[PDB]
RNA sequence: GAGGGACAAGUGGCGUUCAGCCACCCGAGAUUGAGCAAUAACAGGUCUGUGAUGCCCUUAGAUGUCCGGGGCUGCACGCGCGCUACACUGACUGGCUCAGCGUGUGCCUACCCUACGCCGGCAGGCGCGGGUAACCCGUUGAACCCCAUUCGUGAUGGGGAUCGGGGAUUGCAAUUAUUCCCCAUGAACGAGGAAUUCCCAGUAAGUGCGGGUCAUAAGCUUGCGUUGAUUAAGUCCCUGCCCU
């Protein structure tokens, strides 16, 4: 059960029923340079590091 | 006539606690005994650990900065800041 | 010996200000400044109808009483000299030795 | 912010249009040709149509 | 020419322990000043609140609840006796604490609702640093409150047990139990 | 610095219990004794203030409750009494904490046999001042 | 050599007297040391324990403040210094040392010589304030 | 050196001031003031049994201050806050008996002057009284 | 003799002149009524009243 | 008083040549708050605004106008806007220290604003003075806040509702309404269920002052100041509205 911390790379926009969170394909550091989508609720930016609880995740709406 | 509320919230700390009004023989013996002890001499801290009330606590703590055991460090209106040196 | 001019609009203030300095430039008077007074303002709140409905909607009524004094010590003679101008009625005249 | 009205757009093209020898880059040069050149009582007006006139330099000039 | 210090302090070599919670905690000396009581005027700009030194924000967010709203003279006096109560004890620098307790204090990934008009499940998802530091000094003022609500123990004095029981990992402090509260049911909807 | 002095409950005027947090906020206590009156009786009796109620000579009790009895025959002026020129003796005095409520009886019980509506608003369930009524006063 | 700086907080206004002498803060007449609130004891300080010692005791301020707030006029009176030896350094120290100064100046804060344009807003006819409204009633 | 009451912090040097007050007996209290008075509108009575002379003193203050008051100026000056209950506050002034008995017995102990177009004003023998008890206070904080 | 306030006399003479410009337009109403101007003058007080038919 | 000054201008990215957003700087300001506000509807409210008015009733034992009382306040109850608290970030006492709008007289028909001295504890009285006003109240010495003491988790000294006695003031007249001051009696209230109101920066909230009716007179309202937050700067899920 790893802990894994991942930096914003771009920001695809606010989604959600009330606009909440946030589609983020962030980045992975502590790996190779692959792409996962998340959700990531409050205000962001381009570069904010991030930790992450599980990598095997998904983007979550379309 | 009756009483109506809409809450029901009973249970406190300790049905309606005493507490020392003036200091006892013993107690304050022992007051003055394991009162080196301690790291913060507060006067919250000397009061609700040791059985005292606010005002015997303030004196107790006044009596002995005019005795000269503890160091008073900053004091202000409503936090007394005590240390004992060593 | 002063004058004061209390003005209800504030160009015709400036004008007739303007028209009183030029005035008084040519003549042998040391012509103290126009003193700008602070403007008054007498604010009248309104309820906006007769009849109490809808929201609290409220009428804010204003006025701006403007005030300059001059200062031109004179004897009464010179002072009655300067007295005949035709002026604005937006102006009013006192004078005061 | 900048989404200026249609009257604001049409009397910097006709601006632009007639005079255009007589305008630059500067903002602080265009306003005063604007004001040389036409007549506008607002000073807030005067300030949008200058600068819109300054990016229809900016564009033209590029492109 | 001097160092910049809250008290008689140096306000140096405290620095952040990991990564995550970097350039949002102002603990640094591009940002030190020293009083909380500053000239803050950081809510025109959306990420100009990032900047703010996080012992004002301890301050603007212990200040609440209507009959101590505002008063920055007496919570700025507040956060003066607590740092020098996390002094007293065992020494541990009173901002070293304050870091640590940001780090520490809540959440990482918090339950809300999606899309797709159905059933009320509230699915964790992951949440910005900036709203972790938000929530993390809401809980530490909120448990700070109401452990020294109705007893001898002062403002000061809760709100400094509230940072070393929130540093130290000791379960003790509202901030611990409100973060467990919301990573059990994030791992509920994990 | 007054260790341990063997006084807790006192007995003052058959009904009313001494407390044990202050003297000036012990003598509160007594119905008819409010919040100057005894700060203003501490005075004429000259006692320090920083003193417990079970800390204080038993004499000097007595001498308390001479000045309650009889507060007139060395100070406190006619304005600061409770009892005021309306008795039926014209008596400038404090009231006891068995004499207020008989007082308030004898009160009542003349507005009664006057049957002036005050006195008629206060023998029905009403307010003689609650000027409304209609949220006011219930149960 | 004599330079008039002034104030403008929010409703605060200092006028600062500058001049070359031996080091002195005179604030109505009341020195440095008596500043009004005991917690602000350090912003108000900042002209002198961050930027030295000998500036202080070149350079002479009286400063008069007719404020209307505490907070107002504490920060009136460091904008006033902060701005005066700004001024000084114009008028009779060299733009090579003003220029410095006034980057530290502004470098560690911009209100010391930006003026704040915050002024509070009108109160609506409406609600209680300015933005906000009174309660409404539905059924 | 150049000692003031300005330059000296006031929470000791009033306190002080009510001491040298005492010394020189620079007060009267004839008979109600004697028994007992109360504050401005208020609920109780002030603890600190030489309250008389801490007036007296911030009358002192006042009058080094503000040249020119009177009975109701300095009553506006004290001013406070009174908490009617359910019904909510406003600004209550003072006393008038205590002003008035304030400036005549610092008058008669030859401390206020009257001012022919105002009130109270500092006399030089108060000056000289204050600036050297000030002058004290201050050595006493230095040393 | 008698004097008042500059904040009193002012919404005064406007009461004045709103009082004589809608009695005129009131009891003038046969002719073409279109408006007054008032001079204040301390020797003759010139009341001009503008109308359509001056007949 | 006039004029200047800010216009998304400058840079980089996002965008079709675009229209325009985002970060920074110079700048006081990268834009504050109000007024006015269309075409056209509601069979919204007002005849209790009038010497604005159509129709119906009355006009002498009046549905006209006065005079003297009572009444709108009246209570087993439910609802709304608000004020005070449920305390120790606090209550009491003393000291210290800062304002901004604006109001005020012999009125185009009845009238103030208040300094100074004395008396009284206070509410107040007496004599005298200034102001038709940047002049006099007034360098509006405000509250909150700041410093020191007391209180010490107890429906306690928080809360002051109810209630008795007395003393002052307006008014011709205050008791089944004035108002203010002193003493004393000292309740519920332990942070409020279902639901619901307002709010994006000098903003909410704490806190005092000024005008309106006023003689007595604010817990309402309109404006002004002091301290001054948290968290969004997004969306069509709830609600309402608009367009196609
Ligand atoms: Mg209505
Ligand atoms: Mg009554
Ligand atoms: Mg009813
Ligand atoms: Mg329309
Ligand atoms: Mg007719
Ligand atoms: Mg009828
Ligand atoms: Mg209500
Ligand atoms: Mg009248
Ligand atoms: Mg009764
Ligand atoms: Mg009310
Ligand atoms: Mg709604």
């Amino acid at each position: 059960q790893p802990i894994k911390l991942a930096r914003v790379t771009k920001v695809l926009g606010r989604t959600g029923s009330q606009g909440q969170c946030t589609q983020v394909r962030v980045e992975f550091m502590d790996d190779t340079s692959r792409s996962i989508i998340r959700n990531v609720k409050g205000p962001v930016r381009e570069g904010d590091v991030l930790t992450l609880l599980e990598s095997e995740r998904e983007a979550r709406r379309l | 006539g009756k009483a109506k509320k809409k809450k029901w919230s009973k249970g406190k700390v300790r049905d309606k606690l005493n507490n020392l009004v003036l200091f006892d023989k013993a107690t304050y013996d022992k007051l003055c005994k394991e009162v080196p002890n301690y790291k913060l001499i507060t006067p919250a801290v000397v009061s609700e650990r040791l059985k005292i009330r606010g005002s015997l606590a303030r004196a107790a703590l006044q009596e002995l900065l005019s005795k000269g055991l503890i160091k008073l460090v900053s004091k202000h209106r409503a936090q007394v800041i005590y240390t004992r040196n060593t | 010996i002063r004058i004061t001019l209390t003005s209800r609009n504030v160009k015709s203030l400036e004008k007739v200000c303007a028209d009183l300095i030029r005035g008084a430039k040519e003549k042998n008077l040391k012509v103290k400044g126009p003193v700008r007074m602070p403007t008054k303002t007498l604010r009248i709140t309104t309820r906006k109808t007769p009849c109490g409905e809808g929201s609290k909607t409220w009428d804010r009524f204003q006025m701006r009483i403007h005030k300059r004094l001059i200062d031109l010590h004179s004897p009464s003679e010179i002072v009655k000299q300067i007295t005949s101008i035709s002026i604005e009625p937006g102006v009013e005249v006192e004078v005061t030795i | 912010g900048r989404v200026r009205t249609k009257t604001v757009k049409k009397a910097a093209r006709v601006i632009i249009e007639k005079y255009y020898t007589r305008l630059g880059n500067d903002f602080h040069t265009n306003k005063r040709v604007c004001e040389e050149i036409a007549i506008i009582p607002s000073k807030k007006l005067r300030n949008k149509i200058a600068g819109y006139v300054t990016h229809l330099m900016k564009r033209i000039q590029r492109g | 020419p001097d160092i910049k210090l809250f008290g008689k302090w140096s306000t140096d070599d405290v620095q952040i322990n990991d990564i995550s919670l970097q350039d949002y905690i102002a603990v640094k000396e591009k940002y030190a000043k020293y009083l909380p009581h500053s000239a803050g005027r950081y809510a025109a700009k959306r990420f100009r609140k990032a900047q703010c030194p996080i012992v004002e924000r301890l301050t603007n967010s212990m200040m609440m609840h209507g009959r101590n709203n505002g008063k920055k003279l007496m919570t700025v006096r507040i956060v003066k006796h607590a740092f020098e109560i996390i002094h007293l004890l065992t020494g541990e620098n009173p901002l070293q604490v304050l870091v640590n307790a940001i780090i520490n204090s809540g959440p990482r990934e918090d339950s809300t609702r999606i899309g797709r008009a159905g059933t009320v499940r509230r699915q964790a998802v992951d949440v910005s640093p900036l709203r972790r530091v938000n929530q993390a000094i809401w809980l530490l003022c909120t448990g700070a409150r109401e452990a020294a609500f109705r007893n001898i123990k002062t403002i000061a004095e809760c709100l400094a047990d509230e940072l070393i029981n929130a540093a130290k990992g000791s379960s003790n402090s509202y901030a611990i139990k409100k973060k467990d509260e919301l990573e059990r049911v994030a791992k509920s909807n994990r | 610095v007054i260790p341990e002095k063997f006084q807790h409950i006192l007995r003052v005027l058959n009904t009313n219990i001494d407390g044990r947090r202050k003297i000036a906020f012990a003598i509160t206590a007594i119905k008819g004794v409010g919040r100057r009156y005894a700060h203003v009786v501490l005075r004429k009796a000259d006692i320090d203030l920083t003193k417990r109620a079970g800390e204080l000579t038993e004499d000097e009790v007595e001498r308390v409750i001479t000045i309650m009895q009889n507060p007139r025959q060395y100070k406190i002026p006619d304005w600061f009494l409770n009892r005021q020129k309306d008795v039926k003796d014209g008596k400038y005095s404090q009231v006891l904490a068995n004499g207020l409520d008989n007082k308030l009886r004898e009160d009542l019980e003349r507005l009664k046999k006057i049957r002036a509506h005050r006195g008629l608003r206060h023998f029905w369930g009403l307010r003689v001042r609650g000027q409304h009524t209609k949220t006011t006063g219930r149960r | 050599q004599s330079v008039q700086v002034f104030g403008r907080k929010k409703t605060a206004t200092a006028v600062a007297h500058c001049k070359r002498g031996n080091g002195l803060i005179k604030v109505n007449g009341r020195p440095l040391e008596m500043i009004e609130p005991r917690t602000l004891q350090y912003k108000l300080l900042e002209p002198v324990l961050l930027l030295g010692k000998e500036r202080f005791a070149g350079v002479d301020i009286r400063v008069r403040v007719k404020g209307g707030g505490h907070v107002a006029q504490i920060y009136a009176i460091r904008q006033s210094i902060s701005k005066a030896l700004v001024a000084y350094y114009q008028k009779y120290v060299d733009e090579a040392s003003k220029k410095e100064i006034k980057d530290i100046l502004i470098q560690y804060d911009r209100t010391l010589l930006v003026a704040d344009p915050r002024r509070c807003e009108s109160k609506k006819f409406g609600g209680p304030g300015a933005r906000a409204r009174y309660q409404k009633s539905y059924r | 050196p150049g000692v003031t009451v300005k330059d000296v912090n006031q929470q000791e040097f009033v306190r002080a001031l009510a001491a040298f007050l005492k010394k020189s007996g620079k007060l009267k209290v004839p008979e109600w003031v004697d028994t007992v008075k109360l504050a401005k509108h208020k609920e109780l009575a002030p603890y600190d049994e030489n309250w008389f002379y801490t007036r007296a003193a911030s009358t002192a203050r006042h009058l080094y201050l503000r040249g020119g008051a009177g009975v109701g100026s300095m009553t506006k000056i004290y001013g406070g806050r009174q908490r009617n209950g359910v019904m909510p506050s406003h600004f209550s002034r003072g006393s008038k008996s205590v002003a008035r008995r304030v400036l005549q017995a610092l008058e008669g102990l030859k401390m206020v002057e009257k001012d022919q177009d105002g009130g109270r004003k500092l006399t030089p023998q108060g000056q000289r009284d204050l600036d050297r008890i000030a002058g004290q206070v201050a050595a006493a904080n230095k040393k | 003799a008698v004097q008042i306030s500059k904040k009193r006399k002012f919404v005064a003479d406007g009461i004045f002149k709103a009082e004589l410009n809608e009695f005129l337009t009131r009891e003038l109403a046969e002719d073409g009524y279109s408006g007054v101007e008032v001079r204040v003058t301390p020797t003759r007080t010139e009341i001009i009243i503008l109308a359509t038919r001056t007949q």
